[PDB]
RNA sequence: AAAUUUAAUAUAACUAUUAAUAGAAGGUUACUAAUAAAUUAAUAAUUAAUUUUAAAACCUAAAGGUAAACCUUUAUAUUAAUAAUGUUAUGAAUAAUUAUUAAUAAUAAUAAACUAAGUGAACUGAAACAUCUAAGUAACUUAAGGAUAAGAAAUCAACAGAGAUAUUAUGAGUAUUGGUGAGAGAAAAUAAUAAAGGUCUAAUAAGUAUUAUGUGAAAAAAAUGUAAGAAAAUAGGAUAACAAAUUCUAAGACUAAAUACUAUUAAUAAGUAUAGUAAGUACCGUAAGGGAA
RNA sequence: AAGUAAUUAAUAUUAGUAAAACAAUAAGUUAUAAAUAAAUAGAAUAUAUAUAAAAAAAUAUAUUAAAUAUUU
RNA sequence: UAAUCUUAU
């Protein structure tokens, strides 16, 4: 496959700071997601979609008559658990991500994959999913005293 | 804040820091002579070609 | 003889440069941990056996052989038979031809 | 020895090409919205370069509003600390004003073309029309950058070989293809243009390759919705299919240069005085919008 | 105020060179051999020969080449 | 029925 309305995605570079005419009031809780939020089918940016967006493609008749249709794909609406978390998490969820979280084994494990895919098939939500789970789990190993 | 690093991450990291660790095979002054002299053998023999 | 070195094309320099002659490399594929690594050949990680894509590229390598050839520098390489390319003369002679062409 | 002419040049035109270099405020009406140096070179004044520095009202989606150039908050702010002061109740306590010191927030005016991505007509052509065409064009929408995209082969080739991309000559209107109509149309290879062009930042990659099915650059796939779903270099991909043989290593990455568009400078005009600076004004329309002399 | 431009193709005329031409980095284009769907086939007055269908080889049909010399 | 879905607090 290929990850290409995400990967395409590009957002302002930030200028480093060693003042802006306009500063935000509240402080970044998350990392910046990489690709950023998808300005494409922006459904997807409230769940777990696999990097799948709606296709549009040619309904096509007996006489090769063509005519516009959409394709989506098979989200359901599921709450799994979240060991780390310790808590059961409620999100849009095609069904082959679905599949996927089964043949991982938790949420949590889906997220925390390292591979560039797995990043990059994530949403922005996945992705702050990601930092909730992967900072408590730093939490759990290490007190602020050893 | 940057997102922490996951366990696979910090193992190749030390992996990484590791590898770093250990002497980097250099070249050789001499190696490169032998070579050069090599090459000047393989002109030679083309030339008497 | 330095001089002559320097002559040489720049990517078979550069390739000397990481990889000298002065270290063996194994002929078989090894550990990619190891310091006896080939670059041609597909490494094993210890960790994990997952082989891992060679250090150069098939085509690279190629250049890089025939590079060398055009230079007499063959032998200062490593070694590339378990790759199973080969190359000019070699390669001619030494090709079973075809059931095709034979029957 | 002064004038006259000819040709060139301005702060003072635009347009096309070529070469170089670089990637930037409008309005409104008034309590009008200003400057000050230093250092270095040239020759105390000097011009230039390099610098630091003052002011700068109001409006131009997002301090919060509104009927743009207004109103509303109240940094001649609040809190704390003190100091002089007047009043009250009991030297100590409470409130008020002024003055110093400290603490605590302040203001999305920002292009246009170029690039990438999402959706995506129709007129039209086919001498009718529905497959096809126009066309992934116009248009709308989103996002980035000085450029973007692409890029170091799971590529091409043919048993001889080459060796990243980009796009120009040829190849070639050839192969390929089409209600085999309208029509569409490669690649290898050889040349130019180009820059040092190679180089690790992955512990080397599955719901991935693949299959089935629905779509999908008129010719060459790579993509994709839905479900099935591998293998370790002793292995994968590449061709209707199989057998040989070749070749490359997917599911991790970075990348200057040639290029596009803008702006400036320089040059060249068998270019423009109805393509020669006015004005986006007058005027027309409720408006978008049109638009003179 | 109305037959223009670009990229091609075919004819003509004139010029350059000419069994070669253009370009000359290498390619490539056209010509130099006709014919056949295609294939491993292909030129001495014609009555000889080449290719196609046919065939043992000719004939027969079509088109081509071929006449002390100096190639088209 | 700790599939999924509907409403109220
Ligand atoms: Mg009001
Ligand atoms: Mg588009
Ligand atoms: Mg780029
Ligand atoms: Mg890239
Ligand atoms: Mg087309
Ligand atoms: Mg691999
Ligand atoms: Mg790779
Ligand atoms: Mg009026």
């Amino acid at each position: 496959r290929q990850w290409r309305l995400i990967e395409t995605r590009k957002i302002a570079k930030q200028p480093n700071y060693q003042k802006p005419l306009h500063m935000p009031k509240e402080r970044k809780k998350f990392p910046d997601y990489k690709y950023g939020e998808s300005n494409i089918f922006k459904q997807s940016n409230k769940g777990l979609y696999g990097g799948s967006f709606v296709q549009f493609g040619n309904n096509i008749s007996e006489s090769k008559a063509k005519t516009r249709k959409k394709w989506l794909p098979n989200v359901v609406k599921k709450g799994l658990w979240s060991e780390t978390l310790n808590r059961k998490i409620s999100i849009k969820m095609t069904a082959k991500v679905l599949k996927t979280i089964s043949k991982e084994g938790g949420i949590d494990n889906y997220l925390t994959k390292e591979k560039s895919a797995r990043i990059k098939e994530l949403g922005p939500t996945g992705w702050k999913l990601r930092y909730r789970v992967l900072k408590r789990k730093d939490e759990i190993e290490n007190p602020p005293h050893k | 804040p940057e997102m922490p690093l996951t366990e696979v991450r910090k193992s190749h990291l030390a992996e990484k820091k590791e590898l770093a660790e250990r002497e980097v095979p250099k070249l050789t002054e001499e190696d490169m002579e032998a070579i050069g002299a090599r090459v000047f053998e393989f002109l030679e023999k083309q030339k008497r070609e | 003889y330095k001089q002559y070195f320097d002559s040489l094309p720049l990517k078979l320099k550069s390739f000397f440069q990481r990889y000298p002659p002065s270290i063996k490399y194994s002929p078989v594929s090894t550990s990619t941990k190891a310091i006896n690594a080939n670059p041609f050949l597909p490494n094993k990680h210890p960790v994990t056996q997952r082989f891992h894509d060679p250090k150069y590229s098939l085509r690279r390598m190629s250049d890089v052989y025939k590079l060398a050839l055009r230079y007499g520098v063959e032998e200062f390489l490593p070694p590339i038979e378990n790759t199973k390319k080969l190359f000019f003369e070699e390669k001619y002679n030494k090709k079973t031809l075809m059931k095709g062409v034979l029957l």
